[PDB]
């Protein structure tokens, strides 16, 4: 053993010393004779305790903040998600096949950063801000956090201005405001990506007709898609000329699941540059329902307690703290805005599912795309 | 089994 | 404090006391005189319960090795943990105590195979339970062998005749494939399997010794009274001299019901590997999966969907892939598997049902709503397929069977409109009547399988319209009158000639005119 | 075999070693000899940091952790019980279980001393 | 230098390495085993211990059995020397024609190429199947899916695909049989012997297909990586020799099933309906390597098993997103006897844009989809009335859609062995005009 | 949904016969007479075979 009989052992009660003074002069050469089978003990560094399935447990790292970029000695980034009493459960931004038991982890002192600004406009970065399009580093840009807080009640104003999708059914039936969260929910292969692309292309076609402060700067966040689909998207957004205004944050299906988790936050942090500075933004989180599965993977491998459909308890918090960043700021805050189009895929029209219930509770209205109307000639299949 | 009831609901709903 | 790092003892094992007892006890000056229990080929039981023994020691035991307790009851070393061994028990765990000695045997699990198993009724480990003495003309082969690969096999051309009309015409079965019998309870599954074994006895006397099929019946999880009824039936018919009966019953331990189909499949692999043909019937493979689920949940392996383990697909796949038609360089023998799966209210979306549907070739899907409509054997024709197709169908049966499939396909899509008896069409009523005669055609009593030549004659009787005058309520007598009033000289030459020859289709066009019918 | 019965029963997996340590010391009548040596070891872990690194640091190899304690306790007049106790703890890395295998030894020692 | 087996739980072995642990995805050979046992390192457990999955059966592993590290992942023979062979998951020959000639010995694990080496050339592949050439046209260089349940016609569709496009093709092709039946693997091997696609003996070099077989009997460590073995054999032809390959994968569902069978023993707590937490990430890490780069092209045809005709199950639902053209098969049309049982209102492509096939093909395909959706929306009435109250307005639409339903069916050459009807090859202009 | 006025003569015959043999499977028990009043009936095997 109990506690009361265990703190009384710190007071020394030996009162005989035929072992202490013998081994105290024997200990330090006996430990110096295996001086090369050691690793020097880490306090503020971190040694990888055990790595596997994209999750490293890291001994040490005494002063990491929760949510902080750690960096393994193989150059691979990390993110200290859950700090525990003995280890740090870091998620690995990339392949964990380069990380070994015993590798050194160094904290970077920084919660997770993405480059935001005018210089990221027109580029294709991945879910961390690192460009993948192969045209040099990001110039004319500055770091910012992926996890800024949503603007409060008193920092917003009413959504009075329309955002034109360029789609007849969306503009007439379910019209969008300039700071609105509007879910595009439907089955597979019903045209959700098509509605988002039509919104971006129409925003480009109207940027050449509005006086520079009614301009809308798009962000297409491609979470968990193919790389070839995203290459088709860059081809189309360059053959239309939309890539003077659109940014693409693409964490594809081969990228590690913390990057697919963190890509909507990276895209929204890049899109909040236009909201914070008086311009207008537009973001489409394409397959938010794949960010959800990436978050479930990271939470089940970090042994967080699962809920229904094995999503953790904070999966509503996950999408809500991302979607409440889409606001219409008041005129004392510049009057900028950011309007979001999360794309949730249902299965056989089952809208009762858990993540669909979450994002329907968070957003300001659905754009249903039924698979029956999609083959009944009605394209876009706006139910 | 659970797919029988949801399709049967749409059957009776169109009937 | 520098003592707070050692506050809670970080324990890397559970059985630490059995290791510090290995070093503290020989520190007594009295107790170094070889006073230490050994751990290399022996093992102490740590903890018994529910048919699992955690065994300390056995440092040289193999995974899946048959071990033996000193009480006499055997076991199988299944989990090999870092400190202990998880030994499932092949009997009652009540005779196994904490601290008993476990002797390893050096053997992975063995069964007696050979010609000495024919006629005998064994349990899931090969011990005969019929009481006619031990097994004599046998050798001990392994129970978990690798399934034969791509080169070792060849294509399935020759047919295996079941004697059931709805499965020799619609769902034909070749020697070397695996045909699932899936349905609800009390629908015809054990009946179809029994008719297959009895018809193999009927066919084994009219063929030379290279065509004989020696059946193996594996009964997992049934009562001993059901197995006694089946052994009484297989003795009464005479089919016991070709049949092996492996019965791990319901009172038997869960590792015996787990290892019974591998036992029976290893017994049938003797006839497969020696050029002969086998017919293994794993009755209630779902009860094998239930026994494996118990055996793995008590081994603290993490459950999954319906609390089944991860490897329950591998459990049935590595068993069913041992039913092969071997190539000519390996004797050319075969093995036909008939796994029986019980579903709950026709739900084939269950876990084990989807596994063994995706594993096997065909499926004989039986329904309880057609079982009570008088259509017995209760074969749901729309879902029962066989993926060898007509490659291993009897020619002559193949010449009428595709049209039989087509006419039942038309009758099924003209149905759910026959509540409108006023709807006189005469373009649908002919096929609605013809499908009724064909549905009445494929009915059959149980325990009496018809030979294939009488079957194809009696389907040639109905696909041509010879029975179109006969009322739908007495075609089950009309078929018996057709079979008993045509000559017994045609079946002899259709069995030998192997197809409806043009010197036989115009003979038996006319031989079915001088037969009189119960229908006017 | 035949080990003398403990004066009181105790809990599991750390008080089981202390019940085993008492049962193997009462067969040798070194009960106050090995009780005093455990008290020396608690102060020994407070004196050095390189010896409490053999109980907490998860990266020391099992060969290193078992060869230090053997070479440190190859002499010094320590009992054959306690030399076979610390090698049997350092093999499993249970040297951090010393701090409450000595506590359950006192409560076993204050029971037949009454 | 070696490590030793410490824990054997089915197909998952924990190997304890005294210093210098092998990397993750590295390959380890168990010395002393009867058959060649190969373990692939899955994770680091943390006590100088890796946890592996085994590429064969662990029946007979002793704790303390020594294990040597190979210092690399599973390396398979690749090149021209594999053309016309049958390979194991670990690159061993199982065709009993002797050892495999070696251009190189490539490891089976890589990264998807990059974003920069993607070729954006949507160009059509003509098949010879009317519903495929009409409603869901295939891409040369893009991934194709044949979704269906058990028994609806996926393997017969992939066999008609094999003798329609892989029979007459410029570059080579790879058949990766991932976790399917040994029987149909043998039937495909013998049919490709008999039609000359695989040549035995000294004509072996003129064969134009490599078989890799990881069938159902083999433990799920083998079934999980035989797809990566076949993809490596295709990737040598795409990258080094720079040509257009086809990768026929039979039942890519078995790859995710094989990961799910071991994932609970890997210490991963279970996800939804029975699968691993890392389902989508493993499926993406396999699927994203199959791309037409700037070097070559791999036109993959992936059969997908759909458990109990449930497309909402996540193992067929995740792999709808990694494809360019999906050919969904159905039990419902197979109940009508119509073969190939392709659902015309569920089979999609990215090649159904009017900018890639033209307005005549797109408008004929959309007219077919319109008349079939009109018929599916009238079946609820004509199943209770029977086509007497529609008054010759929407009756001709029924009698045209019921003709289009029959005309979407087509006899297959690979189905002549089943049914006595010869096979057809319907040219693209011919089916466009006929529809 | 449609009532008995939709079935054919062969179907509205078996509806009547099946509703009759549904009622004929019922039987007053000797031990249920304490709360139903109707005395119990032991029905012989020949009686029920001939009656059905
Ligand atoms: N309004 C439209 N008119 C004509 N064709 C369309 C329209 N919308 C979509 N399509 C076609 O439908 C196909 C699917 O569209 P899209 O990719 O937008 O759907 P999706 O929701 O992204 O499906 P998935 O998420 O499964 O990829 C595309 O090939 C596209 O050409
Ligand atoms: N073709 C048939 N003709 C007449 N009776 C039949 C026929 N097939 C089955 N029966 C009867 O129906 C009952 C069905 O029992 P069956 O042998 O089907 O059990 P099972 O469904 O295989 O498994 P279980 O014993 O769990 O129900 C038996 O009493 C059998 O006698
Ligand atoms: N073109 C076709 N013609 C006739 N039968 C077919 C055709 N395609 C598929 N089938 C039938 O569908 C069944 C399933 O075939 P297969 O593709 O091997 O199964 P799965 O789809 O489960 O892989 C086979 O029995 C076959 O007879
Ligand atoms: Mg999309
Ligand atoms: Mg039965
Ligand atoms: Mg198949």
């Amino acid at each position: 053993a109990d506690a009361k009989a265990l703190d009384e052992l710190r007071k020394p009660k030996f009162s005989s010393k035929y072992l202490i003074q013998h081994v105290s002069q024997k200990l330090i050469p006996a430990v110096k004779e295996w001086e090369k089978s050691y690793q020097p003990p880490v306090i503020h560094l971190g040694r990888v305790l055990s790595v596997g399935d994209g999750i490293a447990r890291v001994y040490g790292l005494k002063s990491v903040q929760a949510g902080e970029l750690v960096c393994f000695d193989s150059g691979v980034k990390g993110m200290a998600l859950n700090l525990q009493a003995d280890h740090v459960g870091v998620v690995v931004f990339g392949n964990d096949s380069v990380i070994h038991q015993g590798d050194l982890v160094y904290r970077t002192g920084q919660i997770v950063n993405v480059p935001i600004g005018p210089g990221t406009l027109g580029r294709v970065t991945d879910g961390l801000g690192q460009p993948i399009d192969g045209k040099g580093p990001l110039t004319n840009v500055r770091s910012s956090l992926v996890e800024v807080k949503a603007p409060g009640i008193i920092a917003r104003q009413s959504v009075r201005e329309p955002l034109f999708t360029g789609v007849k059914a969306v503009d007439a039936l379910v019209p969008i405001g300039r700071g609105q969260r509007e879910l595009i929910i439907g089955d597979r292969q019903t045209g959700k990506t098509a509605v988002a692309i039509d919104a971006i292309i129409h925003q480009k076609n109207c940027n050449e007709q509005v006086p520079k402060a009614q301009r809308v700067y798009c962000v297409y966040v491609a979470v968990g898609q193919k790389r070839s689909t995203v290459a088709q998207l860059v081809k189309l957004f360059t053959q239309t000329g939309a890539m003077r205004y659109t940014i693409m944050v693409s964490a594809t299906a081969s990228d590690a699941a913390p990057l697919q988790f963190l890509a909507p936050y990276s895209g929204c942090a890049m899109a909040e540059y236009f909201r914070d500075t008086g311009k207008h933004g537009l973001i489409i989180y394409d397959d938010l329902s794949k960010q959800s599965v990436a978050y479930r993977q990271m939470s089940l491998l970090l042994r967080r307690p699962p809920g229904r459909e094995a999503f953790p308890g904070d999966v509503f918090y996950l999408h809500s703290r991302l979607l409440e960043r889409a606001a219409k700021l008041s005129k004392e805050l510049g009057g900028g805005s950011l309007t979001a189009f999360p794309v949730i895929e249902t299965q056989a029209g089952d809208v009762s599912a858990y993540i669909a219930t979450n994002v329907i509770s968070i957003t300001d209205g659905q754009i249903f795309l039924e698979t029956e109307l999609f083959y009944k000639g009605i394209r876009p299949a706006l139910n | 089994s659970n797919q029988a009831v949801k399709q049967r609901i749409r059957a009776i709903k169109n009937i | 404090k520098a003592l707070d790092e050692l506050r809670k003892p970080k324990f890397s094992s559970k059985y630490l006391i059995q290791h510090v007892s290995q070093k503290l006890i020989p520190a007594v000056k009295e107790w170094e005189k070889s006073y230490q229990p050994p751990v290399i080929h022996l093992g102490r039981v740590l903890s018994v319960g529910d048919g699992i023994a955690r065994v300390y020691g056995l440092k040289s035991v193999q995974a899946g090795e048959l071990v033996c307790f000193d009480s006499g009851v055997k076991g199988m070393a299944l989990n090999l943990q870092a400190d202990h061994v998880g030994v499932v028990v092949f009997g009652n765990d009540s005779v196994i105590h904490q601290g008993d000695l476990v002797y390893r045997t050096g053997q992975i699990v063995n069964v007696p195979i050979g010609p000495g198993t024919l006629g005998r009724v064994t349990d899931g480990l090969g011990q005969p339970i019929d009481g006619k003495g031990p097994l004599t003309n046998v050798r001990s082969s392994l129970v978990e062998v690798k399934a034969p690969g791509i080169i070792a096999r060849q294509s399935v051309r020759e047919p295996l005749f079941t004697g059931v009309k709805a499965v020799d015409a619609l769902v034909p079965i070749g020697r070397g494939q695996r045909e699932l019998i899936i349905g609800d309870r009390q629908t015809g599954k054990t009946a179809v399997a029994i008719d297959a074994i009895i018809h193999q006895k009927n066919c084994n006397e009219q063929v030379p010794k290279a065509q004989r099929v020696y059946c193996v019946y594996v009964a997992v999880g049934q009562k001993r009274s059901t197995v006694a009824q089946l052994v009484k039936l297989f003795t009464q018919t005479g089919a016991m001299r070709y049949t092996i009966m492996v019965s791990a019953t319901a009172s038997d331990a869960a590792p015996l019901q787990f290892l019974a189909p591998y036992s029976g499949c290893a017994m049938a692999e003797y006839f497969r590997d020696t050029g002969k043909h086998g017919l293994i019937i794993y009755d209630d493979l779902s009860k094998q999966s239930v026994a494996y689920r118990q055996m793995s949940l008590l081994l603290r392996r993490p459950p999954g969907r319906e609390a089944f383990p991860g490897d329950v697909f591998y459990l049935h796949s590595r068993l069913l892939e041992r039913a092969a038609k071997l190539s000519k360089e390996l004797g050319g023998g075969s093995l036909t598997a008939f796994p029986v799966i019980e579903t709950q209210a026709g739900d084939v979306s269950a876990y084990i049902a989807t596994n063994v549907i995706s594993i096997t070739d065909g499926q004989i899907f039986l329904e309880t709503e057609l079982f009570y409509k008088g259509i017995r054997p209760a074969l749901n024709v729309g879902l029962s397929v066989s993926r060898v197709g007509s490659a291993a169908q009897f020619p002559g049966m193949k010449q009428v069977a595709g049209t039989l499939k087509l006419e039942l396909a038309q009758y099924r899509e003209v149905a759910a409109f026959a509540q409108f008896g006023s709807d006189l069409d005469a373009a649908t009523q002919y096929v609605l009547e013809r499908g009724a005669r064909l549905t009445e055609m494929l009915k059959q009593k149980q325990f009496a399988p018809i030979p294939i030549e009488r079957q194809t004659v009696a389907v040639y009787a109905a696909t041509k319209g010879f029975l179109d005058k006969v009322r739908v309520q007495d075609i089950v007598a009309a078929e018996e009158a057709v079979i008993s009033q045509v000559n017994p000289a045609v079946f002899k030459i259709l069995k030998a000639n192997g197809k409806i020859t043009p010197a036989l289709d115009a003979h038996l066009k006319a031989e079915l005119r001088k037969v009189k019918l119960p229908g006017a | 075999l035949k080990l003398p019965t403990a004066p009181l029963q105790l809990s599991g997996t750390s008080a089981q070693i202390a019940t085993l340590l008492w049962q193997v010391a009462a067969k040798e009548n070194q009960l106050d000899k090995v009780q005093d040596e455990l008290y020396q070891f608690i102060e020994l872990f407070k004196q050095h940091s390189e010896l409490r690194r053999l109980a907490t640091d998860p990266f020391v190899p099992t060969l290193v952790r078992t060869k230090i304690i053997s070479s440190v306790l190859k002499d010094s007049g320590a009992s054959e019980i306690t030399k076979k106790l610390f090698e049997a703890l350092a093999d499993e890395g249970a040297l951090s279980a010393l701090l409450e295998v000595t506590v359950n030894y006192e409560e076993l020692m204050l029971a037949h001393k009454k | 230098d070696a490590g030793y087996v410490s824990q054997v739980i089915g197909p998952v072995v924990d190997v304890r390495f005294d210093g210098e642990l092998p990397s993750i995805l590295s390959s380890l050979e168990v010395e002393g085993h009867s058959v060649r046992l190969v373990l692939e390192v899955a994770q680091h457990m943390g006590d100088n211990t890796v946890r592996c999955i085994a590429m064969d059966s662990t029946d007979g592993l002793v704790r303390g059995q020594k294990v040597v590290d190979t210092g690399s992942p599973i390396k398979v023979p690749v090149g021209r020397g594999t053309l016309g062979r049958i390979m194991n998951v670990i690159g061993e020959p199982v065709d009993e024609q002797g050892p495999i000639d070696a251009a190189d010995i490539w490891s089976i694990h890589r990264e998807a190429p990059e974003f920069t080496e993607q070729s954006t050339e949507q160009e059509i592949l003509v098949t010879g199947i009317k519903v495929v050439d009409l409603l869901a046209p295939y891409q040369r260089g893009g991934k194709i899916g044949l979704f269906g349940g058990a028994g609806v016609g996926k393997t017969v569709l992939i066999m008609e695909l094999i003798n329609n496009v892989a029979k007459a093709h410029g570059g080579f092709s790879v058949f990766a049989g991932v976790g399917e039946r040994t029987r149909e693997g043998n039937d495909l091997y013998r049919e490709m012997i008999e039609s000359g696609v695989i040549k035995l003996g000294a004509e072996r070099g003129n064969s134009k297909c490599t078989l890799v077989y990881g069938q159902m009997n083999e433990p799920p460590g083998a079934r999980a990586r035989v797809a990566l073995t076949g993809l490596t054999v295709a990737e040598y032809f795409r990258d080094i020799e720079g040509q257009d390959v086809l990768l026929f994968v039979d039942n890519i569902f078995r790859f995710t099933q094989a990961n799910s069978e071991v994932s609970a023993l890997l210490g991963r707590i279970p996800s939804a309906v029975g699968y691993q937490p890392t389902l989508a990430t493993d499926l993406g890490g396999l699927q994203e390597r199959i791309t037409t780069t700037t070097k070559g092209s791999i036109t993959s045809v992936q059969a997908v098993y759909v458990p109990a005709d449930d497309l909402t199950d996540p193992a067929p639902a995740t792999t709808f997103a990694h494809l360019d053209a999906t050919t969904v098969l159905s039990r419902s049309i197979a109940e009508l006897g119509i073969y190939p049982a392709v659902d015309p209102l569920d089979s999609t492509s990215r090649m159904l844009n009017p900018n890639v096939i033209g307005a005549e093909h797109y408008n004929v395909a959309r007219g077919v989809q319109k008349v079939l959706q009109d018929y599916k929306n009238l079946q609820d009435i004509i199943a209770i009335l029977g086509m007497d109250e529609l008054s010759e307005e929407d009756k001709l639409t029924v009698a045209r859609a019921r003709k289009i339903q029959r005309f979407l069916s087509q006899p297959f050459q690979v189905a002549e062995v089943f049914t006595g009807t010869p096979g057809k090859y319907v040219d693209l202009a011919d089916t466009i005009s006929g529809f």
